[PDB]
RNA sequence: UGGGCUACACACGUGCUACAAUGGGAAGUACAACGAGUCGCUAGACCGCGAGGUCAUGCAAAUCUCUUAAAGCUUCUCUCAGUUCGGAUUGCAGGCUGCAACUCGCCUGCAUGAAGCCGGAAUCGCUAGUAAUCGCGGAUCAGCACGCCGCGGUGAAUACGUUC
RNA sequence: GGCGGUCGCCUCCUAAAAGGUAACGGAGGCGCCCAAAGGUUCCCUCAGAAUGGUUGGAAAUCAUUCGAAGAGUGUAAAGGC
């Protein structure tokens, strides 16, 4: 549809846009500004010259499997270094100075009370 | 993170050794405690010997770890699990 | 028909020059593409099979072979006789309509696509391609798949070595690696 | 080929809408745009977003900067 | 000097934020009190999406400043959706304080967008300006609290009764 | 003698290259099955292995090559194909 996400038809641009990856409300927000689009505008009634619009704004933006490369090749170097991060990031606990005698579940994992 | 003008930090008495080693064939270790010390591209190519809080751990520095402090690589606390 | 008229005018004269061919019938050709759709879970459920025949017939415009399992294995839950697997034969010029479109169309919409491999190759001048996923087809619509699944092309070739076949397909068109 | 057991199939075009080039083929889809054709034929018309022709590795030219060495991302955030 | 006290297969205590529409988002508009301040509190202007920066001003202060409080009210929007709910986690880029923030800081922008659909047995507080909820100030303090101490705003339900 | 085993039928070895041939000799099967797994016409050739190949694993499907039978022949064995 847009950069091979179906948005939502139903929704208002502004926020089918932020189903696609690496678009927020603050971005979404700013390509509507560029292209010209109301923002209170159902993406079903999108013309094609709006929609066209849209797609030659997000093409400019890194965006959907282009951008998840992206952020897994910086992981992967934190790994490959041997950095105290990557190790973090290997072992599936919190790498930015949490503490983790208690807590650190969204890292950890459901909670194994054996 | 540090703001860009104050600029990056590393100690002296470290980029003292680095340099007086520079334009060497045949490098050796650099043995410090600054764990604090940023990486700079002129430590590439160098083992420093980071102290751990109990022993020297000598880091080879390749250029993928510029930016980084030197104690990024030397872990203080061991564990092997429970 | 195009890429068949490529092969014709461009392709042929070509491979007799390189390989020096003292006659026009040594030039290699496709013989066949037989395209191979593996399903192992119409044990679990039949459907899924019935689901991935409906795709692959699409796929190649034919109506696919449903094969069965020539021998029982009780580690797979499979019985002899059960229809696990479909495939396709294309021959002359639905084999070179249905290449053309894998070769310009499918494999560029492979995800983070870097080229097909270069040492799938049988040792007698046959290439097998195997897709990971479907949906880089223009026919799969993107949303009637339930299931992702991909296929195996075998591509068949006169080609009596790898070289040749690796050099034939190539000016047919390959991203090889 | 048997008859009624086939899904249809018929001659058409595709077109790479990064660059509008078209080649003519056949398939089993079906669109609602059609085009002429050299040599004096209509061919139903599918839209493609991206060909062999469009695509990087084909093409060979990329579009991004191949990231940013870190040694030189060190060097420009402080110019050294 | 460096490390640790911030280690994490796990169990418990006290909290905070949620699970939405009695709400979320945007815009407009109103009303406190207790307090703190000299190399400190900082107006105004300008720069920056922002955290903040820059020139600069008043005030050792019921005079100047922190400090135009948030709930609230009035319009617009979203329309029940793991969502425009939730904001964990992570990537990147920054801002500060500091000789230094890798182990171990707080804050900002962009991206990412986890569990959670009101919680088993059990258990806690509270009898009114109280509970509930909303912000604000202060001590420690270079920097750093969802804690503690204090402050005001909005503001309920119920008590037949003493068997347990 | 008892106890146990056996009692009719099929295949093998014993059985001494026709046939037959005993033992409480050595091994196994049968008391069915099939509406096609029968008749006929037409057509077809296996098991494995190597190599390549998404899910896919030693091994499920696909392709080529090799492969004289190392498969299959409902059900034991022999003979046969
Ligand atoms: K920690
Ligand atoms: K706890
Ligand atoms: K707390
Ligand atoms: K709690
Ligand atoms: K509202
Ligand atoms: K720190
Ligand atoms: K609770
Ligand atoms: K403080
Ligand atoms: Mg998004
Ligand atoms: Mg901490
Ligand atoms: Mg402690
Ligand atoms: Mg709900
Ligand atoms: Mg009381
Ligand atoms: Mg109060
Ligand atoms: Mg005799
Ligand atoms: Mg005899
Ligand atoms: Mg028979």
């Amino acid at each position: 549809r847009i950069a091979g996400v179906d948005i939502p038809r139903d929704k208002r641009v502004v926020v089918s846009l932020t189903y696609i990856y690496g678009i927020g409300n603050t971005t979404a927000k700013k390509v509507l500004a560029n292209v010209g689009v109301s923002e209170d505008v159902r993406v079903r009634d999108l013309t094609n010259e709006q929609t066209d619009a849209i797609r030659a704004e997000i093409d400019k933006l890194k965006v959907e499997g282009d951008l998840r490369r992206e952020v897994n090749l910086n992981i992967k170097r934190l790994m490959e270094i041997g950095s105290y991060r990557g190790i973090r990031h290997r072992r599936g606990l919190p790498t930015r100075g949490q503490n983790t005698k208690n807590n650190a579940r969204t890292r950890k994992g459901p909670t194994k009370t054996v | 993170g540090r703001s860009l003008k104050k600029g990056p930090f590393v100690d002296d008495h470290l980029m003292k050794k680095v340099e007086a080693q520079q334009g060497a064939e045949k490098k050796k270790v650099i043995k410090t405690w600054s764990r604090r010390s940023t990486i700079f591209p002129s430590f590439v190519g160098f083992t420093i010997a980071v102290y751990d809080g109990r022993k020297h751990v000598p880091v080879y520095i390749q250029e993928d770890m510029v930016g980084h402090k030197l104690g990024e690589f030397a872990p203080t606390r061991t564990y092997r699990g429970h | 028909n195009r890429l068949k008229e490529k092969y014709i005018k461009e392709v042929t004269p070509s491979l007799v020059e390189k390989f020096n061919y003292s006659s026009v019938m040594q030039t290699p050709k496709v013989d066949k593409i037989v395209i191979n759709m593996g399903v192992g879970d119409a044990v679990s459920n039949a459907k899924n099979l019935d689901k991935a025949v409906e795709e692959l017939a699409l796929i190649t415009g034919q109506k696919p072979l449903i094969t069965k399992a020539k021998k029982s294995i009780a580690g797979f839950r499979l019985r002899e006789g059960m229809p696990i697997g479909a495939k396709v034969t294309l021959r002359g010029e639905r084999m070179y309509e249905f290449l053309d479109k894998l070769v310009t169309v499918s494999l560029p919409r492979v995800r983070d696509f870097h080229g097909v491999s270069k040492k799938a190759f049988d040792g007698r001048g046959n290439y097998t391609l195997g897709i990971k996923e479907q949906l880089i087809f223009p026919e799969v619509d993107y949303d009637l798949v339930d299931k992702v699944r991909g296929m195996d092309i075998v591509i068949v070739t006169t080609a009596n070595t790898d070289e040749e076949s690796r050099e034939l397909l190539a000016q047919l068109g390959m991203p090889f690696q | 080929m048997k008859q009624d057991i086939h899904p249809n199939y018929q001659p058409v075009v595709f077109m790479d809408s990064t660059t509008g080039f078209k080649f003519l083929s056949g398939s089993t889809k079906g669109s609602s745009e059609t085009v002429e054709w050299e040599d004096g034929n209509t061919y139903p018309l599918l839209r493609v977003e991206v060909t062999s022709d469009s695509h990087p590795f084909y093409t060979g030219r990329q579009k991004f900067t191949q990231a940013d060495g870190r040694v030189d991302r060190f060097n420009k955030k402080y110019g050294l």
